[PDB]
RNA sequence: GAUGCCGAAGGCAGGGCUAGUGACUGGAGUGAAGUCGUAACAAGGUAGCCGUACUGGAAGGUGCGGCUGGAUCAC
RNA sequence: GCUGAGAAGCAAAAGGAGGAAUCCGCCCGAGGAGGGGCUCGCGUCUGAUUAGCUAGUUGGUGAGGUAAUAGCUUACCAAGGCGAUGAUCAGUAGCUGGUCCGAGAGGAUGAUCAGCCACACUGGGACUGAGACACGGCCCAGACUCCUACGGGAGGCAGCAGUGGGGAAUUUUCCGCAAUGGGCGAAAGCCUGACGGAGCAAUGCCGCGUGGAGGCAGAAGGCCCACGGGUCGUGAACUUCUUUUCCCGGAGAAGAAGCAAUGACGGUAUCCGGGGAAUAAGCAUCGGCUAACUCUGUGCCAGCAGCCGCGGUAAGACAGAGGAUGCAAGCGUUAUCCGGAAUGAUUGGGCGUAAAGCGUCUGUAGGUGGCUUUUUAAGUCCGCCGUCAAAUCCCAGGGCUCAACCCUGGACAGGCGGUGGAAACUACCAAGCUGGAGUACGGUAGGGGCAGAGGGAAUUUCCGGUGGAGCGGUGAAAUGCGUAGAGAUCGGAAAGAACACCAACGGCGAAAGCACUCUGCUGGGCCGACACUGACACUGAGAGACGAAAGCUAGGGGAGCGAAUGGGAUUAGAUACCCCAGUAGUCCUAGCCGUAAACGAUGGAUACUAGGCGCUGUGCGUAUCGACCCGUGCAGUGUUGUAGCUAACGCGUUAAGUAUCCC
RNA sequence: CUAUAACGGUCCUAAGGUAGCGAAAUUCCUUGUCGGGUAAGUUCCGACCCGCACGAAAGGCGUAACGAUCUGGGCACUGUC
């Protein structure tokens, strides 16, 4: 646990990759901030939360297989980018988009955290969490 | 692979190497033939290859390769050496440039005449 | 003018580093064809390999420990 | 004005032009701009097979010195300064605007052109001066060249040309101050091998040419041909049109700046006329990559080749011919650099078997590090300013007929510095929180380790009794042991080493390893409870400890086994396999060595992802009220296997899966 | 290819000289041959091995310190010359 929000990204990906609908994340500003994010977006069915012995659980819903579980032509994909070792940063003209805008970019700001869209409308630049396929 | 590790500059180029170090960083070179015989190439490629032992300026001892049919090379005569490697022989590097000097050019080639120095025939 | 201090070559001495060369000798590499053997790959004709010690013209042999990247049979 | 608390003390000049007006000067202050001197942050090559270096060295005072701060100098006091983030030492190198390459990230390099440094025959001094420790100045020493009537002198091309030499290689002992720039002068003007130009050279980039249009489909010739024909080929010859370039004549600039004058280039650039297709195409390649094919000549020869590789009688790979293809006043070969190369990987690789996980832990520096609230604003982000010289690259126009080249204007990046804001993330400051890590408590399994007791088989030898010919051994034998009584068998002693069954695809250990039994000293592990601290964590360069067997030093001990050694065989030989003997060693004490297929051939921590069948330790519920039994919670351990991964084999909750950190 | 002999045959013994060293206080022929030191080296140092006739407690081979030891060379110094 030396990394919460790759922690989270992670197991998304392998409850996706696993075909379940449902996860178990513990939560935190961050993590619930990125999962409203990710609601705001389409992503993610639904979330809500939950609490035993002091902890915190979102847990998520997530988007039906697609037309079977075998014939899947669509995956969703999530990758770390600034981590605890290197960090990244950019300025307002650099600014990444994800396969022409298709994806998004999750960025932690002056005035939050983002997509890079709102960045993009009030011209900040910032630390680059992650990337959404 | 770890950063904290290539930041103790674990990554360093690997040099070029020369293929004719006996040249020392130049187009050609003068030398003067200690020698002159031929030797048989690596198997199974069997002949007779026309070498000469030649002393540079540059200090060295090599042994070159004469191209095309015949030559009139004999000791104490002073050639001009190019670069270029013969797969068959073993340890020679080098060429000598035919027209040039004391190296006549190949008599009776009508064809890519300017690789052996061949005057255009009228 | 003379003289004191500091003073470059020049001198001597021992050092550190490198250049070249040297009777003889140790091994390495490539040489179709030479000599001696046949260690390795099949259970390679005593299973093989690693460490190590002793010995042998030479590949090696045996001892002690370890492993299967061991065949046969056990399933 | 300078010295100085002051009192006081001390310091300057130059005239020349003109008939006069006035001009160019002179001395002392005080400013300005430009040019220099210093000082500091950051960036500024390879080597650990270079680990300690530094004593005016690192600081303090007092005296000196400098244009000025300063160990710049000197005396005294103190003991610092630098260094594993690489000092010192060695090796290489002028640096930067830039140039070449690259999709980008960045790699290599520093010619011309512009800035800075450094040097001037090899070393050292100063002098003059605003300015130098001074390329065409001085002084000395040294090395070398010249002149000398031999007593003495002269000199410094890494200035422009030029000669020798070295080398694969790099130009005329040219013209001119007309332009621009310098120096001196009141000006006239003088000097400028800076510079402006010419000449030589395909060295390179760019433009143009070597003809345009038509040309029976008939002939000569080359070559191929199944002899039918194909192909060089509209190609030439041939007929017309045109004249960039060539040739012969004419005229002829801007460049020159405001009084005319003054042009090295040059009678050049350009413009007008007269002839006339007239003056002008080569070089690689043709096996695959790679565009382009056949024939004669040769026969593992002669030769080719960038790699693979061609060539022993019909060679699309040699040499010749014809043909074709590619580029074109160039075309090839060699050298150098980047590319392709993801082949040193940040973007962008790997480590079970392909090269690659330290043998295993403990831990120092170092790196990363859970959640919540606040603070700060170092990073980070946004705005504004300064600057990052011009030339180059990029965009937009303009000029040489076009282009190359030149000129104007402007800017993205990106860097550094100042300032105003933002506060999410890292970082800091203040308080909190348990799920991470620990402590206490209570349990429980265990070949964990060290130390001390005890036990039995078996074997060997020794002492007897019996007995009386072979034992032992091999594929078959023999050495060997035996009538001096062997082996066999019974009874006795003595000694050492190893621990049958249990034992199991079982237990513990960090690994190595650990098992007859017992007891003592002690290391961990796991589980259940809130009892408590409240991030104390994970890894680990160097460093430390442990580390099978063999081996070694010193002292013991020595049954069996057994390297070496010896004998017997086997065999062409047998320094081997087999047999008979048997020394080191194997054991114990105290050390050293530090390696193994030290293997899961798999570094450690964490988080997360179907199951099925098992086992060990425990806990809960159930079953009975004690052994099961069941269902389950953990902790480890084994076997099949889904997702996913993998070159395949296979791995698959004990990953070789999906992610983060360290080595 | 000349050479030499890792390899084999045979003879004889109780067994046939291993490690290391080697023209040596051991080498006869012999001032062996080569290298070095010297203008010139029968001595000296290093090496070759063809050890007449090295060799493992009559020890073998190394070796720092030491010696009125034996033996070669050099600087200083001198009537040794
Ligand atoms: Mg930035
Ligand atoms: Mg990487
Ligand atoms: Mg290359
Ligand atoms: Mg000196
Ligand atoms: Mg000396
Ligand atoms: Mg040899
Ligand atoms: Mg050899
Ligand atoms: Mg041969
Ligand atoms: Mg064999
Ligand atoms: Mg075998
Ligand atoms: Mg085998
Ligand atoms: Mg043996
Ligand atoms: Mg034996
Ligand atoms: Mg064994
Ligand atoms: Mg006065
Ligand atoms: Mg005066
Ligand atoms: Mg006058
Ligand atoms: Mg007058
Ligand atoms: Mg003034
Ligand atoms: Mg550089
Ligand atoms: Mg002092
Ligand atoms: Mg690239
Ligand atoms: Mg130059
Ligand atoms: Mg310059
Ligand atoms: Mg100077
Ligand atoms: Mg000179
Ligand atoms: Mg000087
Ligand atoms: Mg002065
Ligand atoms: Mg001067
Ligand atoms: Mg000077
Ligand atoms: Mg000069
Ligand atoms: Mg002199
Ligand atoms: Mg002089
Ligand atoms: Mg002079
Ligand atoms: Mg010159
Ligand atoms: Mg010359
Ligand atoms: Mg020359
Ligand atoms: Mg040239
Ligand atoms: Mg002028
Ligand atoms: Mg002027
Ligand atoms: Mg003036
Ligand atoms: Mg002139
Ligand atoms: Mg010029
Ligand atoms: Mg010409
Ligand atoms: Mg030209
Ligand atoms: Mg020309
Ligand atoms: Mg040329
Ligand atoms: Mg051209
Ligand atoms: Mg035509
Ligand atoms: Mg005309
Ligand atoms: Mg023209
Ligand atoms: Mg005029
Ligand atoms: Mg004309
Ligand atoms: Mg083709
Ligand atoms: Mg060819
Ligand atoms: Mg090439
Ligand atoms: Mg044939
Ligand atoms: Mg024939
Ligand atoms: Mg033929
Ligand atoms: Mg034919
Ligand atoms: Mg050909
Ligand atoms: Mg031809
Ligand atoms: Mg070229
Ligand atoms: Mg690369
Ligand atoms: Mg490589
Ligand atoms: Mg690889
Ligand atoms: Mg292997
Ligand atoms: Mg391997
Ligand atoms: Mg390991
Ligand atoms: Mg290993
Ligand atoms: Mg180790
Ligand atoms: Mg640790
Ligand atoms: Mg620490
Ligand atoms: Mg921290
Ligand atoms: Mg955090
Ligand atoms: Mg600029
Ligand atoms: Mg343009
Ligand atoms: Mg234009
Ligand atoms: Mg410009
Ligand atoms: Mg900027
Ligand atoms: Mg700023
Ligand atoms: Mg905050
Ligand atoms: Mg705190
Ligand atoms: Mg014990
Ligand atoms: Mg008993
Ligand atoms: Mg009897
Ligand atoms: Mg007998
Ligand atoms: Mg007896
Ligand atoms: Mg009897
Ligand atoms: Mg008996
Ligand atoms: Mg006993
Ligand atoms: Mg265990
Ligand atoms: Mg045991
Ligand atoms: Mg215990
Ligand atoms: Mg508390
Ligand atoms: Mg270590
Ligand atoms: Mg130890
Ligand atoms: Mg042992
Ligand atoms: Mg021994
Ligand atoms: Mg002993
Ligand atoms: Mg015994
Ligand atoms: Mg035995
Ligand atoms: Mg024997
Ligand atoms: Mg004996
Ligand atoms: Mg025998
Ligand atoms: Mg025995
Ligand atoms: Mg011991
Ligand atoms: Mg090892
Ligand atoms: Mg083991
Ligand atoms: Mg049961
Ligand atoms: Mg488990
Ligand atoms: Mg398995
Ligand atoms: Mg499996
Ligand atoms: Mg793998
Ligand atoms: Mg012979
Ligand atoms: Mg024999
Ligand atoms: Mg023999
Ligand atoms: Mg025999
Ligand atoms: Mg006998
Ligand atoms: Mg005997
Ligand atoms: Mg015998
Ligand atoms: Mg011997
Ligand atoms: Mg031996
Ligand atoms: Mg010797
Ligand atoms: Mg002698
Ligand atoms: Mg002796
Ligand atoms: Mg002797
Ligand atoms: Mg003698
Ligand atoms: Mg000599
Ligand atoms: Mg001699
Ligand atoms: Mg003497
Ligand atoms: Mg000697
Ligand atoms: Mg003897
Ligand atoms: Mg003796
Ligand atoms: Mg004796
Ligand atoms: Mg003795
Ligand atoms: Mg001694
Ligand atoms: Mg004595
Ligand atoms: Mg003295
Ligand atoms: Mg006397």
């Amino acid at each position: 646990g030396k990394d919460t929000i790759a922690d989270i990204i992670t197991c998304i990906r392998n409850a996706d990759m696993n075909r379940k609908g449902t996860v178990r994340i513990v939560s935190t500003n961050i993590t619930e901030n990125i999962v409203k994010i990710l609601l705001r977006e389409g992503f993610i069915e639904n979330a809500r939360k939950h609490q035993e012995r002091n902890k915190y659980f979102l847990v998520l819903t997530l988007r039906h297989r697609r037309n079977k579980k075998g014939p899947y032509l669509n995956t969703f994909h999530l990758k770390r980018v600034s981590r605890p070792g290197l960090r990244i940063y950019s300025n307002y003209q650099r600014i990444p988009r994800i396969l022409g805008g298709m994806g998004i970019a999750i960025l932690s700001t002056s005035r939050g955290i983002m997509t890079d869209r709102e960045a993009r409308l009030e011209g900040i630049g910032g630390e680059i969490l992650c990337y959404i396929w | 692979p770890t950063i904290k590790q290539l930041i103790r500059n674990t990554r360093q180029p690997i040099r070029n190497v020369t293929k004719s170090p006996a040249l020392r960083g130049c187009p050609q070179r003068r030398g003067t033939c200690t020698r002159v015989y031929t030797i048989t190439p690596k198997k199974p490629n069997s002949a007779l290859r026309k070498v000469a032992r030649v002393r540079l300026t540059s200090g060295f001892e090599i042994t070159a390769y004469i191209p095309g049919i015949g030559h009139n090379l004999q000791e104490h005569s002073v050639v001009l050496v190019r670069g270029g490697r013969v797969k068959d022989l073993p340890g020679v590097r080098y060429h000598i440039v035919r027209g040039t000097l004391d190296a006549v050019g190949v008599k009776d080639r009508q064809q890519g005449r300017s690789k052996y120095g061949v005057k255009k025939p009228k």
